[PDB]
């Protein structure tokens, strides 16, 4: 989920409004990619055995 | 793209991997605007007068 596309899609004046909230969009990306990246270290445990 | 992940991940060196990024959009080339086109002027004359 790209999180300034989805809070702050198309608009400049929303984006800076958003980089006063500190980096809450940046743990988001960090947690799904996180999510993303386990799904992997799912499969490859089952089945590359 | 280098040096974007290296402002990314706030660090002078970057490890072997893949790693997000700000995503990609093509800008709006130029602008479009279509009014209806309508001859009368609204009477606000005879609203205030
Ligand atoms: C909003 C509006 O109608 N304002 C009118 C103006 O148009 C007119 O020129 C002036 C003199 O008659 O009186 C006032
Ligand atoms: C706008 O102009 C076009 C021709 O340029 C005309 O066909 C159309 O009816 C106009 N729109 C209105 C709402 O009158």
């Amino acid at each position: 989920v790209d999180c300034t596309m989805y809070i702050c899609g198309d608009s400049t004046e929303c984006s800076n409004l958003l980089l006063q909230y500190g980096s809450f969009c940046t743990q988001l990306n960090r947690a799904l990619t996180g999510i993303a990246v386990e799904q992997d270290k799912n499969t490859q445990e089952v089945f590359a055995q | 793209p280098l040096s974007e992940t290296k402002c990314t991940l706030k660090s002078f060196t970057v490890e072997k991997g893949i790693y997000q990024t700000s995503n990609f959009r093509v800008q709006p080339t130029e602008s479009i605007v279509r009014f209806p086109n309508i001859t009368n002027l609204c009477p606000f004359g005879e609203v205030f007068n």
